[PDB]
């Protein structure tokens, strides 16, 4: 039987934006660091 | 409005100032007093300006051992002549 | 869903309430301490950091012709004349490391003066 | 007694200039005594 | 420049993994009507 | 200690001053509340 | 729903959802518990502090 | 008309009145040599 | 490796920029 | 159910100039008795047998000098209990211990928490999501970190920081020194999103204040606004086109702008809080290791990571025997490190 | 849709899928622990306890199973330096195993409750309904873990069934495993006494038996079931973040300062240890009794154990890593190989002289040599052209007691200043550098990441804590306020009491 | 035994007994003469 | 040479820095407050070498 709790899931693309913006910038950050 | 009378109706009033002509001028000679009869020194044991070091010391009286400060600070106190 | 789709890009209306945001933090600290006008909330908003930069700018600026820091390096003397070291002059230490230090092939006289 | 006799401004300009006063004297203080380096 | 190694594959995790989380997220988001 | 009665005597003759002007209205409204 | 042995051995176990006691209940009790157990935590922070010393009680590792 | 003691008169003493002896004392100590 | 590895986090950081400003989402008034 | 715990309640939320509430009972003597011991202190106590240091207004220090400072080395990480083992009772002890010092940090700490507790308690009267205690959150990781925590990790609270200007700018001095703390990419989070947040007070604010609609004829803008109208007071449509076309982007959700404002700054102190944690355990950023090892081998590498270094050795040597007397540093002049001259 | 971070909240209604998951995430961190445990012993060098214990190899997870009573390897060695051991199933080897099948097995059982959700048990008799009785839930689970407790300290810490603890002297020469007896007396509160440990696991087990059953047979107040909304599971979460923080924090904590549970062996010494010369007093003590007994200097000296010189030294202190500073401490300073020696510094006058140690603080310190009065008598200067203390000036030889060099003197001034800027670390050490490649620089020890972690974590649970209870208090106004919030609710004197409408 | 600080621990726990006790006894005394209207 | 002691400091990250360490270094202190536009040096070298960038930059 089909569970009644699933959710479709979103991500628009502004998030998606912000987010690589925000990886990204986050790994230029922490790179010297891990290569130390 | 919480009901509490108004502050600008307050501080304008005659009474008020009748009161707080007296009240504030006499904390204000109270804390005075409290430093002028060098009270303050001996209730927060403030050194004095002569009662920082010993006529020939340089040294500071720095607490060293955490259950006898009480008891180092009173020698320090004692060796001030 | 995110809240923020309850907000339309260019709806005429408010996306909040500003009362019951002044009635809450009116009561949190106390009423005339809070803003009831958008616009002179935005202004201070817009205001004090504005201000408190260009001092921040004014600062190095000045700086920049050697108009400095407070100095209360040995400012407090016991009676008999001993200096009475404050957190001023334990900042004063720091800063000679640094001052010595600096640039530590450059200089061949005395005093740093430019 | 009934407030509202003595009008805000002189209140304030009262109260303003006692800051002013004793501030100054803190500012006097800084060059004179403790804390004055002499 | 004697870095440490692991920087390379740390780095490249670091940015591949939630990147791609992202990327997933966002293209079934386009694909749903 | 006399520098503490000396200290704590203008704020005692403040407290039994205010006390002297405000104790007729004080009284009227912890009778009111009551 | 699904019925399985398990579930119908448990079931009692979960079916009380919502059942409370009326007003105040036990919470005067509790809140004496509450009490006595800050008072037991103030004691063994005290001690691991040594704030509160007690005879025999060395806090150091030698202790034993 | 007006309550004269509450909890806001008794928030504004427990503020203004050691504020204006600690003035009193800093005041002082200006004129103190070593 | 550090290099390129810098220098590649930064030049997806500016083709980032590019698409964020001319291949945003547009604003569309309601 | 009318019982004295209801009629209590009943008291505690009436609605007056100043909202007590349950917190109320928390907060105020916390926040009152840190206050207090913080006047108190800077204008009557002394660090000299502490730090051998004079900090209050008794003593002739200033408003920028003046500090409750940490107690001694000595005392550990002791409460320092005003009825403890040290002071025994004793209140001029207690103070020339420096018992004010955790008297203040933990009736403060105390009282951080009775002012977000406020902060709930106001928002479920009110009716108010709680999102200000929530970025409250933010203040409080700071405070317990640096002040509690940091110390709590080091040998005593003597290196925690004092409370007054100066003695914290010893504190950003000595972090520079031996935590080579501006290297360390939490700090760097943290700034990010303190200056972050600065500019976006500002740019909100000003963008806000010059995308306003004419509501009134006055010359005056600050009128032509009412709290209980409906309407924007500004154009979202014009600072976004603005925006758009000055920078690239632009906001053009609101929800989002104020949730973002909220985000910037509490996330940045978050950040700072963490590495301060590690700072608790000498657990720095202090070195690249590859720069040390090229460095070492090559005496014609140089890099500004090296030079601040030269720096921080320098601000060890220089202020650790009057910062730490506990330790009895004697450093004869040969021995510290300075640069030709100087 | 749901955004990116609610897309667990789908299982706030679904108990069998909550079981699913909570399923996955303990295969997972057993999973963790197996792997964690194979990598460990895949790179553990057993082959010296004294001078490359698990504490410089970067081992986090062997320590706490050796905590435990796990000690030994199937291929025959033993943590404590013995050989030909049969340590059973229950070696390293098996624990991890164990703990990899156990992982396997919750995997299988988190797909069969995925599946099979809609099962009968969680629905709500009357109602029909999803429900969870979370108060007889606690009373159960908290019964539960009363039995565990109380087990734990009876039969496995007191070795009535079980191998009990690890265990040693004060400082941490003679760790073993060994059954502990309760302390039942005020000295039960002391850290540092195990039989503490072990009465606090039988007392507060028999505590958690009673409230389990009293949480089991009474229901909740209705002021408090209101309160806390304890019809909402969100409210359990906000409260057990908050029992985990707490936890977290106490952990940290006794794993900075040390306790019975945290045993320099397993861990590595702590930094206060340093800060207060711990060891270098009882070094101190030993050699000054050797030399009352009438022994020579080389002899007193040649007594001390390795193990204890090799705890007087600061590469073992854990506040001297860096944070990106990675993996074992033999990566930094070395392999240690030998002590020394005790280095002895002398001046021309033939006095002996004391080398400054450094503090934790200092990334560097300078050299700086005195007498027992503590007045400055030699140094390594900085400056040369007003160089008043000089090795060369003042004549300073090192001699060495104990160790490899034990016996030997060196009078050249650039090797007594070698020993010299060892010595600001304490006892002097022979390191193999070669092997790992090792740049020189410290490393913290497991005890330090540890304590790290810990109180990151706790710190950021402190947020999840605030940041849940948050959402059960406030659940009705999660997407936002009341449209119709009347404006004279929110503005002053309009009710008496804030938020009540009744006191108009 | 009672050492010194077990009785400075009783000491500190009766203060802060006697000053929570009189601050809620002064605060439902309070609480129960002003009472608000419904 | 930003100090002008002939004592050239790495700022490039291909001359051995990251991006933390890196920086365009501030022009030669023999320069002092003079213009030093590309066209003033007598090559690229010599511009690089007394740090000309930060200037146009
Ligand atoms: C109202 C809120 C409040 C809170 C949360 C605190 C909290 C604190 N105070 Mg502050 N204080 C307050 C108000 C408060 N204070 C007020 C109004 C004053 C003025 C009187 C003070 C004056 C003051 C001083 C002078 C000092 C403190 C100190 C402290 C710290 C230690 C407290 C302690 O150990 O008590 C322990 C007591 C309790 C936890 C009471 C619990 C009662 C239990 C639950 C009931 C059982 C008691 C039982 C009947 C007693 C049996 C006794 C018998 C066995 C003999 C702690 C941070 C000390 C400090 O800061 O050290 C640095 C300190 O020296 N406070
Ligand atoms: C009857 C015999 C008996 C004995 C001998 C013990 C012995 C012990 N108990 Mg146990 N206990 C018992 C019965 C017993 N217990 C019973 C019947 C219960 C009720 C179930 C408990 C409940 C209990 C709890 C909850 C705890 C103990 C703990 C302990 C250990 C205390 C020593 C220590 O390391 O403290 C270290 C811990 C403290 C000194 C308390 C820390 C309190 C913190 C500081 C409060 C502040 C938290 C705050 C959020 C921190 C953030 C701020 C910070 C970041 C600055 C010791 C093994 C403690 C433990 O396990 O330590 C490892 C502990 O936390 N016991
Ligand atoms: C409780 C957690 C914990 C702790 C305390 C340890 C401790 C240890 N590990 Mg273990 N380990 C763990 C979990 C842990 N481990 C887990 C979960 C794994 C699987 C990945 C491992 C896998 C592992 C391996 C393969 C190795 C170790 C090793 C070690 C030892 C060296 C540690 C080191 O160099 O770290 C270095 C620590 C850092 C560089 C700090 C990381 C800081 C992060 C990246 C910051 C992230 C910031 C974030 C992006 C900010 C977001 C902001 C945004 C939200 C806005 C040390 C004893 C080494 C060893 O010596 O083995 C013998 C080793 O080789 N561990
Ligand atoms: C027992 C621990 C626990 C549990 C069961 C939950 C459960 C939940 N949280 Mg809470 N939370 C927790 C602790 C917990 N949280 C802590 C410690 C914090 C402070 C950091 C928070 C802060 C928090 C916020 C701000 C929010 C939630 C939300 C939620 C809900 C949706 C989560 C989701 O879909 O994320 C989905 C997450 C992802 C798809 C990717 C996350 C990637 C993370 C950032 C990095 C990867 C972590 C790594 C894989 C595992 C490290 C393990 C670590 C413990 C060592 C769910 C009920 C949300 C909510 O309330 O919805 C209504 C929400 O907004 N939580
Ligand atoms: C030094 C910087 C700094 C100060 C002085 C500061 C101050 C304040 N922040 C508050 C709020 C906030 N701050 C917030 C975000 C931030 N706050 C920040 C940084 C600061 N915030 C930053 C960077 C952020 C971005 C995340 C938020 C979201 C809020 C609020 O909601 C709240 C507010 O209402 O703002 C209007 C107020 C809390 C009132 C209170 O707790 O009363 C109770 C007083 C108590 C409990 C006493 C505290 C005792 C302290 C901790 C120790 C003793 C300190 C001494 C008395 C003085 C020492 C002085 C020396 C150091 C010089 C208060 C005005
Ligand atoms: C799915 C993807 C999962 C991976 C995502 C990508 C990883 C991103 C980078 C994260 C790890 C970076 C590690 C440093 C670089 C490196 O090379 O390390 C390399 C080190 C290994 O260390 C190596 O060990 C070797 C001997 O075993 C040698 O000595 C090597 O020289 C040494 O580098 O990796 C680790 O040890 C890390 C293990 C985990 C330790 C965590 C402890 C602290 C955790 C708390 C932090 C919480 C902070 C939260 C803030 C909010
Ligand atoms: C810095 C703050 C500046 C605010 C704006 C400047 C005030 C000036 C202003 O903007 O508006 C002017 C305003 C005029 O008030 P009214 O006279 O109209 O008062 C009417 C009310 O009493 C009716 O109930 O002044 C005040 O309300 C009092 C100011 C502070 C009085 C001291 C109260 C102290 C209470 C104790 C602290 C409580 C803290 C609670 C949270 C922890
Ligand atoms: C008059 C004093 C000027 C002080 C410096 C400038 C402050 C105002 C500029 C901020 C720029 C922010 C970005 C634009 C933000 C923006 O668009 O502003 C808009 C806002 C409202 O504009 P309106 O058009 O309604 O009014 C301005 C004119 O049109 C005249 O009506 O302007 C003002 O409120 C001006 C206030 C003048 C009086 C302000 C006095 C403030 C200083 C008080 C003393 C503080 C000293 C502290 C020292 C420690
Ligand atoms: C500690 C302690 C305590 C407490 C005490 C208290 C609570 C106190 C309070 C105190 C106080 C409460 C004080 C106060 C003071 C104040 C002051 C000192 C002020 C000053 C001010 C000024 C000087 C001003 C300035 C200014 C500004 C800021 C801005 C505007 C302008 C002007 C210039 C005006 C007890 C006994 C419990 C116990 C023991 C310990
Ligand atoms: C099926 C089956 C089986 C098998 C099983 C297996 C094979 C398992 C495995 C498992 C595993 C093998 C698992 C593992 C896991 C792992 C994990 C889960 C990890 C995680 C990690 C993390 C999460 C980390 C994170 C981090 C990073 C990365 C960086 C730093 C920081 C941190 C720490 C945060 C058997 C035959 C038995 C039986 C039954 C069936
Ligand atoms: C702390 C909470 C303790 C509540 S106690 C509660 O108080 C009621 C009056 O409000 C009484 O009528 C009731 O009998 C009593 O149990
Ligand atoms: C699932 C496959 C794993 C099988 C591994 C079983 C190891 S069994 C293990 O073997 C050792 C051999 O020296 C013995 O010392 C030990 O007593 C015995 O328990
Ligand atoms: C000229 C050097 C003569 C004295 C030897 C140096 C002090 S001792 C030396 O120290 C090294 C760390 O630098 C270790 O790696 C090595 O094992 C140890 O022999
Ligand atoms: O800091 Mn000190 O003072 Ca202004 O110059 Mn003189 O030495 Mn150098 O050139 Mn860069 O810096
Ligand atoms: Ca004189
Ligand atoms: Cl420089
Ligand atoms: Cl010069
Ligand atoms: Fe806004
Ligand atoms: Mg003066």
């Amino acid at each position: 039987e089909p569970n009644p709790n699933r959710q479709p899931v979103e991500l628009n693309r502004t998030s998606l934006y912000l987010g690589l913006l925000l990886i990204l910038v986050l790994a230029l950050l922490f790179s010297s660091y891990f290569f130390n | 409005t919480t009901g509490e009378r108004p502050f600008s109706d307050i501080i304008t009033s005659v009474r008020y100032w009748v009161i707080h002509s007296i009240t504030i001028p006499a904390l204000f000679i109270a804390g005075w007093l409290f430093v002028s009869t060098g009270l303050a020194y001996d209730v927060f044991g403030t050194p004095r300006p002569d009662s920082y070091y010993a006529q020939e010391q340089r040294s500071i009286p720095l607490v060293t051992d955490r259950f006898e400060a009480k008891q180092q600070v009173e020698t320090f106190l004692e060796q001030l002549k | 869903e995110s809240a923020n789709y309850g907000y339309k890009f260019g709806q005429e209306e408010e996306t909040y309430n500003i009362v019951a945001a002044h009635g809450y933090f009116g009561r949190l600290i106390f009423q005339y301490a809070s803003f009831n006008n958008s616009r002179s909330l935005h202004f201070f908003l817009a205001a004090w950091p504005v201000v408190g930069v260009w001092f921040a700018a004014l600062g190095i600026s000045t700086m920049a012709f050697n108009l400095n820091g407070f100095n209360f390096n040995h400012s407090v003397i016991d009676a008999k004349g001993n200096v009475i070291n404050t957190w001023a002059d334990i900042i004063n230490r720091a800063n000679l490391g640094m001052e010595v230090m600096h640039e530590r092939n450059a200089h061949n006289f005395p005093l740093d003066l430019a | 007694s009934e407030g509202g006799r003595i009008p805000l401004w002189i209140v304030a300009t009262v109260a303003g200039m006692g800051v002013i006063v004793i501030v100054g004297l803190f500012f006097y203080g800084a060059y004179a005594g403790l804390g004055s380096s002499l | 420049m004697e870095v440490n190694q692991l920087g390379l594959i740390a780095t490249a995790l670091f940015v591949l993994v939630p990147s791609v989380f992202l990327i997933i997220l966002y293209v079934q988001t386009e694909s749903q009507q | 200690d006399w520098r503490v009665l000396v200290v704590l005597l203008p704020v005692l003759l403040a407290a039994g001053w205010a006390v002297r002007n405000i104790l007729p209205y004080a009284v009227k409204q912890v009778q009111k509340l009551l | 729903a699904r019925r399985t042995w398990l579930g119908d051995i448990l079931r009692p176990l979960n079916s009380e959802y919502g059942k409370v006691a009326p007003g105040w209940g036990t919470t005067p009790l509790m809140a004496v518990f509450m009490g006595l157990f800050l008072v037991f935590l103030l004691i063994i922070l005290e001690i691991y502090n040594s704030t509160l010393i007690l005879d025999g009680v060395n806090v150091s590792w030698k202790a034993l | 008309s007006y309550p004269i003691f509450t909890v806001r008169w008794v928030a504004v003493h427990t503020l203004a009145v050691p504020t204006i002896f600690f003035l009193g004392a800093i005041a002082a100590m200006q004129f103190i040599q070593r | 490796m550090e290099t390129i590895t810098y220098v590649f986090i930064f030049a997806c950081i500016i083709a980032l920029f590019f698409f964020a400003i001319f291949f945003r989402e547009p604003p569309r008034i309601t | 159910e009318r019982g004295w715990f209801d009629i209590l309640d009943d008291w505690l939320k009436r609605d007056r100039f100043v909202f007590v509430g349950w917190s109320g009972i928390l907060l105020f003597p916390c926040a009152y008795l840190a206050l207090g011991g913080w006047l108190t202190g800077t204008t009557f106590v002394t660090s000299w047998y502490t730090h051998g240091l004079a900090s209050s207004y008794l003593e002739g220090c200033n408003f920028l000098t003046v500090a409750v400072s940490t107690p001694a080395n000595s005392m550990g990480h002791s409460l320092l209990l005003l009825w403890g083992p040290e002071a025994q009772g004793d209140f001029t002890r207690w103070c020339q211990l420096g018992g004010l010092w955790t008297f203040i940090a933990l009736h403060g700490a105390f009282g951080l928490i009775g002012f977000m507790l406020r902060q709930f308690e106001i928002a479920r009267l009110v009716g108010v999501r709680p999102y200000n205690a929530i970025a409250f959150s933010a203040p409080i990781a700071v405070f317990v970190s640096v002040f509690l925590i940091y110390p709590l990790g080091q040998s005593s609270w003597f290196f925690a920081p004092s409370f007054g200007v100066a003695a914290i700018f010893r504190f950003l001095l000595f972090f520079q020194g031996f935590h080579n703390w501006t290297l360390n990419p939490f700090h760097m989070m943290g700034v990010a999103g303190v200056l972050g947040g600065a500019l976006l007070c500002a740019i909100h604010g000003a963008t806000v204040e010059n995308t306003l609609f004419q509501d009134g004829e006055g010359a005056s803008t600050f009128r032509a606004f009412n709290p209980t109208q409906a309407e924007e007071t500004y154009s979202m449509v014009t600072a976004n086109r603005f925006w758009s076309q000055i920078f690239g982007i632009a906001f053009s959700n609101k929800r989002w702008l104020h949730f973002f404002m909220l985000f910037v700054p509490v996330t940045g102190l978050w950040m700072s809080a963490i590495g301060v944690v590690g700072l608790a355990l000498n657990l720095r950023s202090y070195d690249f290791i590859s720069q040390e090892i090229r460095a070492a081998e090559d005496p014609e590498f140089e890099t500004f990571y090296t030079k601040n270094l030269l720096l921080n050795e320098g601000i060890r040597a220089w202020m650790a025997p009057q910062d730490q007397p506990h330790e009895n540093f004697v450093f004869p002049e040969e021995v510290l490190p300075r640069g030709n001259a100087l | 849709g749901l955004p990116w971070y609610r897309v667990h909240t789908v299982l706030i209604n679904d108990p069998g899928r909550l079981i699913a998951a909570h399923l996955m995430h303990t295969a997972l961190v057993a999973g963790w622990a197996g792997s964690m445990a194979l990598y460990e012993l895949a790179t553990f060098d057993p082959s010296d306890p004294v001078l490359n214990p698990m504490w410089r190899q970067g081992m986090f997870v062997l320590p706490f199973m050796a905590r435990l009573g796990v000690t030994g390897s199937w291929s025959g060695w033993s943590i404590t330096g013995e050989t030909g051991i049969d340590p059973g199933f229950w070696s390293f080897e098996g624990v991890a195993l164990a703990h990899i099948v156990l992982s396997g097995l919750l995997f299988l059982a988190a797909c069969w409750h995925w599946v099979y959700w809609d099962l009968e048990l969680f629905r709500d008799p009357r109602t029909g309904e999803p429900a969870l009785d979370l108060p007889k839930m606690f009373g159960i689970h908290l019964f539960l873990a009363g039995l565990l407790c109380f087990g734990f300290g009876a039969f496995h810490l007191t070795g009535l069934f079980g191998p009990g603890m690890w265990v040693s002297d004060p400082y941490g020469l003679t760790g073993s495993v060994q059954p502990v007896a309760p302390e039942w007396g005020p000295d039960g509160f002391n850290p540092y006494n195990p039989g503490g440990v072990v009465a606090h696991h039988i007392a507060a087990g028999i505590v958690g038996i009673i409230a389990g059953l009293f949480h089991i047979l009474v229901r909740p107040p209705q002021r408090l079931y209101k309160a806390l909304r304890m019809g909402n599971i969100e409210t359990v979460l906000s409260s057990s973040i908050a029992a985990v923080f707490f936890a977290a924090f106490v952990v940290a904590g006794t794993m900075w300062y040390g306790s019975a549970t945290t045993p320099i062996e397993l861990f590595g010494p702590t930094r206060y240890q340093w800060d207060s010369s711990y060891f270098q007093q009882e070094i101190n003590r030993r050699v000054q009794a050797s030399l009352a007994s009438g022994a020579t200097l080389e002899e007193a000296w040649s007594a001390i154990p390795e193990k204890l010189a090799f705890y007087d030294y600061i590469g073992n202190n854990p506040a001297k890593g860096g944070l990106f500073r990675t993996g074992p401490m033999n990566k930094g300073d070395g392999i240690a190989q030998a002590w020394k020696g005790h280095a002895v510094f002398r001046n021309k006058e033939g006095e002996e002289l004391f080398v400054r140690r450094m503090p934790a603080f200092f990334e560097s310190f300078p050299v700086i040599l005195t007498d027992k009065n503590g007045v400055v008598k030699a140094d390594i200067p900085f400056r040369r052209a007003e160089s008043k203390y000089s090795f060369e000036q003042q004549g300073v030889t090192v001699s060495f007691y104990g160790g490899e060099l034990n016996g030997q003197t060196f009078t050249d001034p650039p090797t007594v200043k070698s020993y010299a800027r060892k010595a600001i670390f304490g006892e002097i050490f022979e390191f193999d550098t070669e092997t790992l490649n090792s740049d020189g620089i410290f490393r913290t020890s497991p005890r330090g990441w540890f304590t790290f972690a810990h109180a990151v974590f706790a710190l950021l649970f402190f947020f999840g804590h605030i940041w849940h209870g948050a959402r059960t208090l406030f659940r009705d106004v999660f997407s936002g306020i009341d449209p119709e919030l009347s404006p004279e609710q929110v503005e002053w004197g309009f009710y008496q009491k804030v938020g009540d409408v009744t006191t108009r | 035994t009672i050492t010194p600080s077990l009785k400075g621990f009783f000491i500190g726990l009766l203060s802060g007994a006697v000053v929570l006790g009189l601050t809620f006894a002064v605060l439902i005394a309070i609480s129960q003469i002003d009472k608000v209207q419904r | 040479d930003i100090d002008g002691i002939r004592e050239p400091v790495s700022g490039s990250l291909l001359y051995g820095n990251n991006i933390i360490t890196g920086a365009v270094v501030p022009s030669s202190n023999a320069i002092g407050l003079h213009f030093y536009p590309i066209w003033e040096a007598a090559s690229l070298d010599e511009w690089l070498y007394n740090g000309g960038p930060y200037q146009l930059i």
